[PDB]
RNA sequence: UUUAAUAAAAAAAGUAUAUUUUUUUUUUUUUUAU
């Protein structure tokens, strides 16, 4: 559902290219990014704006 | 032909 | 004469989103 | 357009023999004018004995008889009246790839000796005819010289046990006439090492000697030692008796679905090995009758042989929880196991070979996650045979020495498939970059 | 791929709450094609409009097809590539 | 049994960006010799 937003457009501002790069990385090494999610669900308590 | 859509290849009922 | 008549009846029948409206058009014919 | 005499047509497989006999019968239905009658008889391996006996019939009324046969007419058969022979020069060889773990049934060209036996089968009466579709120089040069070895062909995991129990400390000390590649012999010795029959020093164990004393397969012999130790013997030995004999069920063309109903009446959903207990206990409850296994299509040759083997095993012993039975089989068959993968069906524990369940098995429509297979066949598709459900607790508690990440690290995932995208890599940022730089017309 | 969609639970509400976190909305917030199918089909509408307007003859007597000199109307249908504007939409290019 | 009928173009200055409804799944039952 994060990918589904970018199925349409080919003209992309830099924030969208950042999101697509993160999605493509998370598709390429899935165990590493899944381990990172497991770490953030345990020891992150201060978030960005 | 490959190019024509399927809304043209279809004959209606009353041409049958 | 038969095919073009079926086409006229079908196009009357196939607009007109109410049954009363198609009945109006066909009784107006 | 030739003289009278029976014909022997050298064919390869049962489907091939059936299709050639059907095409020849359709041709004999076509040639309905001034052609001699062609009595047809097919000869296959698992054919019924009443239908295997029909090949030795008399000739037709002033006409020809034809036996479409496999390689059984090479050396172990003798048909009367044979004056013609048509040999295509092909057979099926069983090539055992040990490191892959499977055995292939591959069509192989005939050597000089098998072609010689086929040409000699033409003349059991007198002056016959041998037609083999080959040039003479091609039949001399392209064909193999002598018979290929059985030591290099089949699995040597059984005979290595006997030559180890004889006491030969070295493999080349035996010095066979045609030795196999030592990859195959080393893999067979590796399997026999893993079966806990060979010690770490390279000598046979005491239980290794006791299992080499058995005539069955060495994995089956390990299961025999387990059934002796765990006191669950008789049902285990009954399944081993049903295993060592060829497949019991018969599949006709007229009564296929009724035979499917009899198989569905027999089989136990816990596994396939337990269905053999159901069949054996049904034949013993029927007191080895003829009507019961004649209706249920169980072969009487194979059933009487299973009775003889079970009695033989109990005699050489002399001098119903499913869980204990299945664990006793884990003790033998921990090596050949499978993990059910959702994308590609089934992976092997050794090497990751994409295998499959055969539809003739009990476990085809159903699925269990971890299963062990008795045998495996390389063909158009892999097929596992005699497949039972198993639990990974048993595969650990039996064999903590074969095993106890990296595959999790090397894995990848791909999104769900859509039809409308026409290339399921075009969502990527690399593909958007490439499409942009192609539309602009640059080139890197 | 149904065996990985056996695990997608809670999807009607997930699809509805995309209005609070996406600028470009979606009109079909109520159906989800993987879980629910194609609930509508409008292929026959395009056939009946061509009988409604009178056919390809009474459409093409309005158009400029007669001046082109194609042999047949069937050659109106191709995989037409845009060419210039496809090249030009990606360049560094002024607002105006 | 009878009756209701809108519109209709010149000049000047503009305009962001993605928006979509469209075609079946591929699932085959066969193992040489005892
Ligand atoms: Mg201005
Ligand atoms: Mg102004």
């Amino acid at each position: 559902d994060l990918k589904d937003v970018y199925a349409s457009k080919v003209r992309l501002n830099a924030s969208e290219r950042e999101e697509l790069a993160l999605i493509e990385e998370a598709y390429d090494n899935p165990h590493d990014t899944l381990n990172r999610i497991k770490k953030y669900l345990l020891t992150q308590r201060v978030f960005k704006p | 032909n490959i190019h024509i859509p399927r809304y043209i290849r279809n004959q209606p009922w009353y041409y049958k | 004469n038969d095919v073009e008549f079926k086409k006229k009846i079908y196009l009357v029948l196939k607009s007109s989103l109410s049954g009363d409206e198609a009945a109006h058009k066909l009784l107006k014919l | 357009n030739e003289g009278p005499g029976d014909i022997l047509v050298f064919l390869t497989g049962q489907e091939e023999i059936d299709s050639c006999c059907e095409i020849l019968y359709d041709r004999v239905k076509t040639l309905g004018d001034s052609i001699g009658e062609l009595l047809i008889l097919p000869v296959y391996s698992a054919l019924p004995s009443e239908i295997q006996s029909k090949i030795f019939e008399p000739t037709p009324k002033g006409s020809r008889k034809v036996v479409f046969a496999t390689n059984i007419a090479e050396t172990s058969i003798t048909i009367d009246g044979i004056y013609y022979v048509v040999d295509p020069g092909f057979a099926k060889i069983n090539i055992y790839n040990a490191r892959a773990g499977i055995e292939q049934l591959i069509v192989s060209p005939i050597s000089q000796a098998q072609a010689n036996q086929r040409k000699g089968r033409a003349g059991r009466t007198g002056p016959g005819k041998c037609y083999r579709l080959y040039t003479e120089s091609a039949f001399y040069n392209e064909m193999l010289e002598n018979t290929v070895p059985e030591i290099q062909r089949q699995n040597l995991s059984h005979t290595i046990l006997m030559l180890k129990a004889m006491g030969i400390n070295d493999l080349l000390k035996f010095d066979f006439m045609d030795p196999p590649p030592k990859n195959l012999m080393l893999n067979a010795l590796t399997e026999l090492y893993h079966l806990q029959s060979l010690d770490d020093e390279g000598k046979l164990t005491n239980l290794g000697k006791e299992m080499s004393l058995f005539p069955m397969d060495p994995t089956l012999s390990r299961s025999l030692l387990s059934s002796v130790d765990n006191q669950c013997s008789d049902e285990i030995v009954t399944i081993i008796s049903m295993l060592s004999v060829q497949n019991v069920f018969y599949r006709p063309k007229d009564r296929q679905l009724e035979a499917d109903s009899k198989k569905a009446k027999f089989h136990h959903p816990y596994g396939d090995h337990l269905t053999l207990l159901n069949v054996y206990t049904r034949w013993q409850q029927a007191n080895y009758s003829e009507q019961y296994c004649k209706t249920n299509f169980l072969h009487f040759r194979h059933l009487k042989r299973a009775r003889d083997v079970k009695s033989q095993i109990s005699m050489i012993f002399k001098k119903s929880d499913p869980d204990l039975i299945r664990k006793t089989f884990v003790s033998g068959f921990f090596m050949n196991a499978a993990k059910r993968d959702s994308q590609v069906g089934y992976k092997t524990i050794n090497g990751g070979t994409e295998v499959g369940i055969h539809p003739s098995s009990s476990l085809y429509g159903k699925e269990y996650e971890y299963v062990m297979y008795h045998s495996i066949v390389l063909t158009s598709r892999e097929y596992m045979s005699q497949v039972t459900s198993i639990e990974p607790q048993w595969l650990l508690e039996v064999a903590p020495h074969f095993y106890k990440s990296q595959s999790r690290k090397k894995a990848k995932i791909i999104p769900l498939h859509n039809k409308f995208a026409k290339d399921q890599n075009s969502w990527r940022l690399s593909s958007i970059r490439q499409s942009r730089e192609r539309a602009l017309g640059i080139k890197r | 791929d149904r065996h990985t969609l056996a695990y997608d639970r809670g999807h009607r509400i997930r699809r509805e709450f995309k209005q609070y976190s996406l600028e470009r909305n979606s009109p079909f917030w109520w159906t989800n094609s993987h879980h629910d199918g194609k609930l509508w089909n409008l292929n026959a509408y395009r056939t009946d409009v061509i009988q409604a307007l009178g056919g390809i003859e009474t459409i093409l007597e309005h158009t400029l097809f007669k001046g082109t000199g194609f042999n047949s109307w069937e050659g109106l249908f191709w995989e037409k590539a845009s060419g210039f504007e496809d090249s030009m939409q990606f360049k560094k290019l002024t607002h105006a």
